């Protein structure tokens, strides 16, 4: 078990709009574009 | 290499366990290769070992290091816990139970992260 | 025996600054709720299934990563030993569905109002949707660490946050027992949203890179807290009647008179023309004070030696004027300080004392049965300064410090020397 | 062994008769969760007609069983669907299989 590894970062992310709207209703949020990926498995361990 | 009084063994030696700066610290060994649970439960003789489910491995401590200082068991891959403090406390387990509207059980289910015993539990 | 490819969603993980644990000196509750009102959801926006599930995580081991990680991949709430997570019709925990018997089930449709029912004392963790309970609990997690809220959402999933009626508004009643999850904000900081363990943090100027987050420790909220010389015997009850001396003349400097009874609406003082006019109730308070200030003195490493009785008796007390004197005609005459000027290493012990007295302090009022809230509810044990003192808010920590600034270059007034 | 699941509820009381077509847009799985097929990925509404067995029997068996607009999930048995050989090239023997149906319209 080694502690860390070198991971790629994504070339996009979830654009989140995070916003109290109301003293009542309270704290809102949202997303609406999707973003997907390819995945390969390794299936003797699970980790994609 | 396995023998007619050995089977076949792997072991892990120190290289450096003298002086100059002999590095020591708890570590985890797994092994490489799962096994697999059947999809649903049941619920030598020539015979029973060509009908049998259950099976074995084995370890030996080697003399000069301590049972107290050795955990052996079954790991499941969801399982990230690298620490130097680690005693069976420090195991994720968490219990999951169901039951009627009533509120009279049906299952108690425990999923656990790490299934091990202690060596310093026999010696 | 080969490898598979898949396209999948993207995943995250939001919440808010509710670090909620416990531990053997617990100044927290230790049993919450909080409400999560779902109105707009596309089952199917992509190829997947459009993620969604509510739950509690932990705080060191819950560690989304937008791609990757444990299983097919989507990894959220409910996904690893770290977080427990529900859907609508499944219990998600270990990285395995659950299926449930709920009245009713589904999946988190629009308009539907899911509830978390959550305990500390037992392991547990109940949920109920649209008024109606769930017939599955969790137990026996283990508690190395605080408890956020979390919802894990794919794309698609616009959804609304119901945290206590200042905030949010209850649709619900909570079951008995159960604390608006807007009370357990710490002081320095205000409710806020935000995702967890991030590095990508869009910009003005291009995006920024962040570190690592600092995490609050599990045990970053409990409190912490011998002979005494005969030279400061003496002096013990002389800065006693300072101290006294030295509040009544804060008493008359709002408005305090000299009056029978306690009545701070009417601006009344039964402490205000001397020490020995004091209640013996008072009188012993003011002793020990002195004691317990004093002992702790020592024990932190601060020497302490008696020098210049004279210089110290020759100088007088404070000037009173006219405006001094309260409508008792009777103002106090504490010994001058204008003289002792307090060292940056004294600057550095006299917080260091504020911190053990107001924590041993709270450790008292934890051991009186108290527990943090951001309301002051003083039947329900709730104090709104019930932290350990460097989680206080500068203004009691001000508070504090000016407070024990008085007995400082009094005492170094009274010609004692402070070793550091 | 054809047991369904529901997962969002539909009309209640519009089932498909005989003699009549239908519009699913389904997706399947294993029971170790393999993703051996879908729809949407190919963006066809999947159709076909009840009763002339042109799908396995595990899969109209659960078609009528739903009302119009429901989502259920299906667990077709080994003996109902490709039971002793499978498919060949994808479907291994004796594989108990896993559905995600969704009944879009026309009955």
């Amino acid at each position: 078990l080694m502690p860390v590894s070198w991971s790629r970062m994504p070339n996009h992310f979830l654009q989140v709009e995070t916003r109290r709207a109301g003293e009542r209703l309270g704290w809102a949020v949202q997303c609406q574009d999707p973003l997907t990926m390819m995945a390969l498995h390794i299936p003797e361990e699970n980790r994609c | 290499d396995g023998t007619v009084d050995t089977p076949p063994c792997l072991r892990l030696a120190h290289r450096t366990w003298g002086s100059q700066n002999s590095l020591v610290e708890m570590l985890f060994l797994r092994l490489s290769l799962p096994v697999q649970f059947h999809q649903h439960f049941r619920c030598d003789d020539p015979e029973i070992i060509l009908n049998t489910t259950t099976y074995y491995y084995s370890v030996r401590v080697f003399a000069g290091q301590e049972p107290s200082c050795v955990w052996v068991g079954w790991v499941t891959p969801d399982y990230h816990q690298h620490d130097m403090n680690f005693d069976l406390s420090k195991v994720r387990a968490v219990t999951v139970t169901m039951g009627d509207e009533q509120g009279n059980v049906h299952s108690s289910l425990k999923c656990s992260n790490c299934y091990m015993v202690w060596g310093g539990d026999f010696v | 025996l080969l490898l598979q490819t898949n396209l999948i969603n993207y995943v995250t993980s939001i919440r808010p600054n509710i670090f909620v644990g416990r531990a053997e000196g617990s100044t927290q509750y230790g049993k919450w709720y909080f409400e999560v009102m779902v109105d707009e959801v596309v089952p199917f926006l992509t190829a997947q299934a459009t993620h969604l599930r509510v739950g509690w995580a932990l705080t060191e081991g819950y560690s989304p990563y937008p791609g990757g990680g444990e299983g097919w991949g989507g990894n959220g709430v409910g996904d690893d030993l770290y977080s427990y997570g529900f859907d609508g019709l499944h219990l998600w925990t270990g990285h395995v569905a659950r299926p449930v018997t709920s009245p009713g089930q589904h999946l988190l449709a629009p308009e539907d109002v899911v509830s978390c029912c959550l305990d500390l004392s037992v392991p547990s963790i109940s949920f109920r949707i649209n008024g109606c309970p769930v017939q599955g609990v969790f137990e026996a997690f283990n508690l190395d660490g605080l408890f956020f809220p979390v919802v894990s959402f794919s794309a698609g999933v616009k959804v609304r946050f119901l945290l206590g009626g200042r905030h949010g508004e209850f649709k619900f009643l909570p079951p008995p027992g159960y604390a608006p999850c807007h009370e357990a904000v710490l002081p320095r900081e205000r409710l806020r949203l935000e995702p967890i363990k991030e590095y990508r943090r869009e910009g003005p100027r291009g995006p920024h890179l962040v570190g690592p987050s600092r995490c609050l420790s599990h045990t970053d909220f409990v409190p912490c807290p011998i002979v005494l010389p005969p030279h400061l015997e003496r002096i013990r009850e002389k800065l006693a009647e300072n101290i006294h001396e030295l509040w009544a003349l804060t008493r008359i400097e709002q408005g305090w008179t000299y009056g029978p009874v306690r009545d701070d609406n009417k601006r009344l003082h039964p402490c205000l023309v001397n020490f020995h006019s004091l209640p013996e109730p008072e009188r012993n308070y003011n002793l020990q004070m002195s004691g317990e200030t004093l002992k702790t003195l020592l024990a932190l490493g601060c020497h302490v030696g008696m020098a210049d009785e004279k210089a110290e008796d020759n100088l007088k007390k404070t000037k009173l004027p006219k405006t001094y004197m309260m409508s008792n005609g009777y103002k106090p005459a504490p010994l001058d300080l204008s003289h002792v000027r307090l060292t940056p290493a004294q600057t550095t012990l006299v917080d260091r004392l504020a911190e053990n007295g107001h924590n041993v302090w709270a450790r008292d009022r934890v051991a009186q049965g108290w527990s943090y809230s951001a309301v002051q509810d003083i039947p329900a044990r709730r104090n709104p300064r019930l932290v350990p003192y460097r989680l206080l808010d500068e203004a009691t920590k001000r508070s504090n410090r000016d407070s024990l600034c008085q007995a400082v270059r009094t005492l170094l007034g009274y010609g004692y020397n402070i070793e550091p | 062994g054809v047991e369904i699941e529901t997962i969002s509820p539909g009309d209640g009381r519009t089932f498909p008769k005989k003699g009549q077509t239908c519009v699913v847009h389904y997706t399947g799985m294993l029971q170790n969760g393999k993703k051996f097929d879908s729809s949407r990925d190919r963006n066809k509404p999947f159709k076909f007609r009840i009763g002339k067995q042109e799908v396995i029997k595990g899969f109209e068996e659960g078609a009528a069983q739903m009302s119009l607009g429901q989502r259920a999930k299906l667990t077709c048995t080994p003996d109902v669907a490709y039971g002793a050989t499978g498919h060949p090239g994808v479907i291994p023997p004796n594989a108990t299989l896993i559905f995600d149906v969704e009944l879009l319209n026309l009955e």
